[PDB]
C-alpha cells in the first residue's frame, strides 16, 4: 500500500538527498529548505508540531570475542618456509637361528625413518577505511565519532580471534573426517552411549599401541608400525556443547562417587561444529550477487572471473549461493553425535604477529584514512600421536 | 652479519622485530570464567551488574 | 593481484534500531485540614495518616 501524506512524500523524494550530491561530479550548491510537518506521522509532540525530531544518544554496543586457544600460540620469527619432523619406526627383535652363515654380521641394517614435511603458513589481511565526509553527517557529537573509530578497531581485532577459532575447529574436524583412516573411528549409538565410549577411549590412549596414530600416511611409515602413549595431562577431547551439558547434568550428577573419575577438565566444546566450507572442483566467479554477498563479509578483492583453488575455506554460510552448490562442501559432523579425542602437542599452531599493524594510508583526494591488518598464521596436525574419533557412521 | 648501514627508512628496519604490539587476546577470559556452569550453591538471586556499554 | 588494489575503499557496516519516547506518569492526592480532624483522637495519628 501507499501513503498520500505529504511529508511521507517528502521523505520518498530521495532526489534531494545528500547521496545525490556525492555520486555526481556536479550538484546544487544552495538549499532552500522545506516546510517540515510532524502531523499524521510517527513524529508528533503535543505542543510543537513543526520541529524536526531529536536524537539524544548512541552507545556503540561492543563485545570482545576471545580465542579459546592462544596458549597454543607460540611465535616463530618469520624466516624460512619448510619445517618438518620425523620418527624412527619400530623393529621387533628376532630369534637367534645360529644355522645362518656368520658373514651376515658384515651386512648392514640402517634405521628407518618417517618424516612429515609441512610447508608454509598463510598471511591474513584486512582493510578498513575511515571517511571524513560521509560518515560525519551522522554522529551528533564528535565524541560518538571517536568512540565509533575506536570500536570498529576493537571489533576488527576481535573478529580475527573468532575467525581463527572457528577455522581451527574446522581444521581438526576436517582432519577427523578425511584422515584418521579406519581403526580409530568408533561407532556410538546414542547421546548417552558415547558418554561411556569416551572414557572407554580414554585409557586406550595409555596402552602401548601401534594403532591410534596416523603414521601410515607419513613419508617412510607406509609399511611398519609405531607405538606411542599419552600422559592424561595432555589429552584434549572436543564435542558439541550439548554433550558436555548432558555429562554435567547427568553422569556427574546422578552418580555417587565422582571424587576421581571426572574427566570434565579436558572437555572443550562448541555450539555447532560447522559453519565452515571446503572448495571442490575449482570453479570461478561469474555472477554479480555472489561477489556482492562476498562484499557483506569484507571480501573485496575478488571479482568476476577470479578462480578459487580447491584447498581454500570460506568460514561462513556461502554454499547457498547458486554458483557454489556441488562445488562447496561443509566440514561438519554427520549426525550431531561427535567426540574427537586427541592429545595436545599433536596440533601445531604457530603465528607471527610482530609487525601486525601497518602505517595508515591517508587518501587526500577523497579524504580517508585506511588501515591494514596483517598476520602470518600456521597450523597443522602432527600425525604421530594417538587420536580417536567417536561418531555415528 | 654484514653491517654497511642496516638502518634505512623502511624494509631496512622491517626485517627485525618491527614493533610487536596489540596481541590477539585471551585477556578477557574464555573457557574459564566464560563457558563456566560451575557456580556455587547459591542463597538468593541477588543482582546482576547492568553494564552501560558507551564505547 | 594488481598493485593499485590498495586504493579501494572498504567501509565498515553497522546495524541499527531506533527507539521512541517513554511515558510520563502522574498521580495526585488531596489532603484536608478541616473535616479530617473529625476522624482522629490525636494530632499524631493524623500525621501518621498523612505520612
Amino acid at each position: 500500500q501507499s501513503t498520500k501524506n505529504e511529508t511521507a512524500l517528502l521523505v520518498a523524494k530521495s532526489a534531494k538527498s545528500a547521496l545525490q550530491d556525492f555520486n555526481h561530479d556536479y550538484s546544487k550548491s544552495w538549499t532552500f529548505g522545506d516546510k517540515w510537518d510532524n502531523s499524521n506521522t510517527m513524529f508528533e509532540t503535543f505542543v510543537n508540531k513543526y520541529l524536526f525530531p531529536k536524537i539524544n544518544e548512541t552507545l556503540l554496543i561492543d563485545i570482545a570475542l576471545g580465542n579459546r586457544f592462544n596458549w597454543l600460540a607460540k611465535e616463530q620469527d618469520f624466516i624460512g618456509q619448510y619445517s618438518e619432523e620425523y620418527v624412527i619406526m619400530d623393529t621387533v627383535p628376532i630369534n637367534m637361528d645360529l644355522s645362518k652363515n656368520e658373514e651376515l654380521m658384515l651386512k648392514r641394517n640402517y634405521p628407518r625413518m618417517a618424516t612429515k614435511l609441512y610447508g608454509n603458513g598463510i598471511v591474513k589481511k584486512q582493510k578498513f577505511t575511515l571517511n571524513n565526509n560521509d560518515t560525519r553527517f551522522n554522529f551528533q557529537t564528535l565524541a560518538d565519532a571517536t568512540n565509533y573509530a575506536l570500536g570498529v578497531y576493537k571489533k576488527k581485532i576481535s573478529d580475527i580471534n573468532v575467525l581463527e577459532e572457528k577455522e581451527m575447529r574446522a581444521m581438526l574436524v576436517d582432519y577427523s573426517l578425511n584422515q584418521l583412516s579406519e581403526t580409530n573411528v568408533r561407532k556410538a549409538t546414542s547421546k548417552e552411549d558415547l558418554a561411556s565410549k569416551v572414557f572407554e577411549a580414554i585409557l586406550n590412549l595409555q596402552n602401548n599401541s601401534a594403532k591410534y596414530n596416523e603414521v601410515h600416511r607419513a613419508s617412510g611409515g607406509a609399511i611398519g608400525q609405531y607405538t606411542t602413549v599419552s600422559k592424561l595431562k595432555d589429552i584434549v577431547i572436543l564435542t558439541t556443547d550439548s554433550l558436555k551439558s548432558y555429562l554435567l547434568d547427568t553422569k556427574i550428577a546422578n552418580t555417587f562417587q565422582i571424587a576421581g573419575i571426572d574427566f570434565t577438565d579436558h572437555v572443550i566444546s562448541f555450539d555447532d561444529l560447522g559453519g565452515v566450507f571446503k572448495v571442490t572442483k575449482e570453479f570461478k566467479l561469474q555472477n554479480q550477487d555472489s561477489i556482492d554477498f562476498l562484499r557483506a563479509y569484507g571480501d573485496y578483492q575478488s571479482q568476476l572471473g577470479d578462480t578459487i583453488p580447491v584447498g581454500a575455506v570460506f568460514t561462513y554460510d556461502v554454499s547457498k549461493l547458486k554458483e557454489f552448490t556441488g562445488n562447496v562442501e561443509e566440514i561438519k559432523p554427520k549426525s550431531d553425535l561427535y567426540a574427537f579425542i586427541l592429545d595436545i602437542n599433536s596440533i601445531k599452531y604457530k603465528r607471527y604477529t610482530k609487525g601486525m599493524l601497518k602505517p595508515p594510508f591517508h587518501n587526500p583526494e577523497f579524504d580517508e584514512v585506511t588501515h591494514w591488518i596483517h598476520y602470518y598464521s600456521f597450523k597443522a596436525i602432527s600425525p604421530f600421536f594417538n587420536k580417536i574419533l567417536i561418531t555415528d557412521q | 652479519m654484514y653491517e654497511g648501514n642496516n638502518m634505512r627508512s623502511m624494509m631496512g628496519t622491517s626485517y627485525e622485530d618491527s614493533r610487536l604490539n596489540k596481541r590477539t587476546e585471551l585477556n578477557e577470559n574464555m573457557s574459564i570464567d566464560t563457558n563456566k556452569s560451575e557456580d556455587s550453591y547459591g542463597v538468593q538471586i541477588h543482582s546482576l551488574s547492568k553494564q552501560s556499554f558507551t564505547g
